[PDB]
RNA sequence: AGCUUUACUGCAGGCUGUCGCUGAG
RNA sequence: CGCACGGAGGCGAAGAACCACAGAUUUCCGAAUGAGAAUCUCUAACAAUUGCUUCGCGCAAUGAGGAACCCCGAGAACUGAAACAUCUCAGUAUCGGGAGGAACAGAAAACGCAACGUGAUGUCGUUAGUAACCGCGAGUGAACGCGAUACAGCCCAAAC
């Protein structure tokens, strides 16, 4: 809400969920801010997932800024127990990221496009 | 009309009388609290330092 | 006035209470009531 | 007394009972037999007859009945 | 727990009664009803209560007036005891 | 590498500016239409919550607690006062806001114990604070080896004995040397001078 | 001690400026 | 076979009385908790507030008491100053809230005999009526250190 700029069509949001559980069963994936946070940091991030109906929105308030001066993709999420069964937890997360996805290179690429060009 | 022997003729009304809760005749049933143990008032124990001289 | 059940059993209690001690015990202990109230001259509480 | 700890463990739940019963009935007719002041009594048992019922009571509880 | 009779109330008024109404008197437990004192009764002497009417004494107990029904006789029942 | 939760705390430093201060305008409106106590499912700043003990486990609960700004409500002299005590107006209490917070806090949730508090903003008129309870007898608790101590009898009611961080602050507590005569061991046992 | 007042000193209360709540052109 | 030495009677060698420990029973009101009530009453009860939760009072917690002691809050006046306002009485009396058999304190953002020194904390003795406060009036009043008592040192948050 404070921190989403743009909203992200639930097809696109559909197709990124997808990417994202290929990502967890091809490559590898970090679930949960603090491990979000510390990818973008790193620069071992590909795409990060951030969800929208986080309370506190303190805990992701920082994703947007900071993955832009890392040039790290970045897309929103509706739910939080989605972007955390798509991670593969039965539980759900604020965040998560693709720490080089895997057979998904092609798609998280067209996302992480077609997002830009949803400014 | 003296406020003495004269107004004492009028006392037949009751309002102290024995506590359910501490035994005393002290629960005014107009009020319902004991003046002695505070019930009906107070769930813990009517008790003040000043029933004793304040180094005791 | 109109007395409850408990108000009654109480003064039932007052009226034992105000009874004579025993013949016997005076010998029982080789030799008083001092809580013998009269309804006139005493005052019950309630 | 007249009754003993023994005798009363050795009876069954249902004798208990029925010697409990028993005992209730001879207090109250003794207790009767003093409300008209008679004087035909034994006050040595009227006294017992309650330790008694106290007794089969006691024994109930830690038998389990 | 409390048994509902305590004792026979024998006094010259409860001899009229029972000489007379075919009604025996007892002391019974304050907290027990018309009902009670008449179940109580018929089951200890064996007989038939018709009518039960209560006092709450100022001696602290209950007194129940007991009226036997027509077959039974007050006189013969108090006999027994 | 930073961690999550040093933006949170890095945000907080300053509640005025950026998108907290957005943020704040926002939930206050909600805030100031809420209770006294509200339990609240997650704590707003995660940094500090864990940082003075919080723990996302059974048995630790949180609450935001409003408690009016300013100085003591209290009641002129109705009897002779000299000078010196005739005052009404300028008379502060001993016991800070976020102290008064954690005791209503507590008193709201009889069986639990209050293990920490902070301050969360306030508007003209109130100061809200989220206080982190602990169920004492949660076995989830009673097995954990960083809280366990708070089950301990004599942890009892803490809060109103001053046995909150907040509470040895607020009692002169916190030097170990000058300044500190009349406060350690304990004000009371210093004869009140504190 | 009660009471009074342009006795001394203060304390509520009222009025008023300023700061915070407090934001856009 | 209480104090309690009467009258009648009874219990005890089936070892009573009496004493110690353990258990049974343990009415009603009472924090008093199904609801009401001057100790009674009316038709299934953790009332109320909470935690966990099979989200069902299912599993738990709180309440009240106690000689003072203890901790956290609220906080006088007579009096002293030969009047009196700051000061003093005094953070006393009293009030509110709460813990335990003790409480509180406690492992240095210390000390500052300034050091090439001490080394968690209470407390006792001293330091000292010293330093400091004060219509610089009356009055108020520590600490570091030292000698003792007892000693004990650890756990998170975060980085990964
Ligand atoms: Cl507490
Ligand atoms: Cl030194
Ligand atoms: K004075
Ligand atoms: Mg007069
Ligand atoms: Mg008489
Ligand atoms: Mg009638
Ligand atoms: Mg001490
Ligand atoms: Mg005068
Ligand atoms: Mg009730
Ligand atoms: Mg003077
Ligand atoms: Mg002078
Ligand atoms: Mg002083
Ligand atoms: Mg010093
Ligand atoms: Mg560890
Ligand atoms: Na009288
Ligand atoms: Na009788
Ligand atoms: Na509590
Ligand atoms: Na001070
Ligand atoms: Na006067
Ligand atoms: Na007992
Ligand atoms: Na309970
Ligand atoms: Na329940
Ligand atoms: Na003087
Ligand atoms: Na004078
Ligand atoms: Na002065």
């Amino acid at each position: 809400p404070v921190y989403v700029d743009f909203d992200v069509p639930a097809d696109l949001e559909d197709d990124a969920l997808e990417a994202l559980e290929v990502a967890r069963d091809t490559g590898a994936v970090k679930k949960g801010t603090n491990e979000t946070t510390k990818s973008i940091e790193r620069g071992s991030a590909e795409l990060v997932f951030v969800a929208e109906d986080v309370q506190p929105e303190e805990i992701v308030m920082h994703i947007p800024e900071l993955a832009d001066e890392k040039g790290v993709p970045f897309i929103f999420v509706e739910q939080q127990d989605d972007l955390g069964h798509a991670a593969g937890l039965e539980v759900g997360s604020a965040a998560a990221a693709v720490t080089d996805a895997g057979e998904a290179d092609a798609d998280v690429e067209d996302i992480a496009d077609k997002v830009e060009e949803l400014r | 009309t003296g406020a003495g022997t004269p107004s004492q003729g009028k006392k037949n009304t009751t309002t102290h009388t024995k506590c359910r809760r501490c035994g005393e005749k002290s629960y005014h049933t107009k009020k319902k609290v004991c003046s002695s143990c505070g019930f009906g008032k107070s769930a813990k124990r009517r008790d003040y330092e000043w029933q004793s001289k304040a180094g005791e | 006035g109109k007395k409850s059940k408990a108000t009654k059993k109480r003064l039932a209690k007052l009226d034992n209470q105000n009874s004579r001690v025993p013949a016997w015990v005076m010998l029982k202990t080789d030799r008083r009531n001092h809580k013998r109230r009269h309804w006139r001259r005493n005052d019950t509480d309630e | 007394t007249v009754l003993h700890v023994q005798e009363i463990r050795d009876m069954t739940p249902a004798e208990r009972e029925a010697e409990l019963d028993d005992l209730k009935t001879e207090l109250l007719n003794a207790r009767a037999v003093q409300a008209a002041g008679g004087a035909p009594e034994n006050p040595g048992r009227i006294k017992e007859l309650r330790k008694a019922i106290a007794r089969i009571k006691t024994i109930q509880g830690e038998e389990g009945d | 727990s409390w048994d509902v009779i305590k004792h026979p109330h024998v006094t010259e008024k409860a001899m009229n009664d029972m000489d007379f109404q075919n009604k025996l008197q007892f002391a019974v437990d304050d907290r027990a009803s018309k009902g009670e004192v008449a179940d109580a009764v018929e089951e200890q002497y064996d007989v038939t209560v018709e009518q039960v009417n209560t006092q709450n004494t100022m001696d602290g107990e209950k007194k129940a007036v007991v009226r036997l029904s027509e077959d039974d006789d007050a006189q013969e029942v108090a006999s027994r005891i | 590498a930073r961690s999550a939760y040093s933006y949170i705390r890095d945000a907080w430093e300053n509640p005025g500016d950026g998108q907290l201060a957005e943020l704040q305008w926002q939930r206050q409106q909600e805030w100031r239409n809420e209770g006294a106590v509200e339990r609240i499912e997650r704590p707003t700043r995660l940094d500090k919550a864990r940082s003075q003990g919080y723990k996302a486990k059974q048995g630790v609960i949180v609450a935001r607690v409003s408690v009016r700004k300013g100085s003591a409500r209290k009641r002129r002299h109705k009897a002779g006062r000299r000078s010196k005590r005739q005052g009404v107006t300028r008379i502060t209490r001993r016991k800070d806001i976020q102290r008064v917070a954690e005791e209503r806090a507590s008193r709201t949730f009889p069986n639990l114990r209050v293990l920490n508090s902070y301050s969360v903003g306030q508007d003209g008129r109130q100061k809200w604070h989220e206080v982190i309870l602990i169920d004492p007898n949660h076995p989830a608790i009673q097995n954990d080896d960083d809280l366990s101590w708070i089950c301990a009898d004599d942890q009892a009611d803490r809060v109103f004995r001053g046995l909150t961080g907040a509470g040895r602050r607020n009692r002169g507590l916190s030097g170990k040397g000058k300044g500190s005569e009349k406060t350690r061991p304990s004000l009371r046992s210093n004869g009140g001078k504190g």
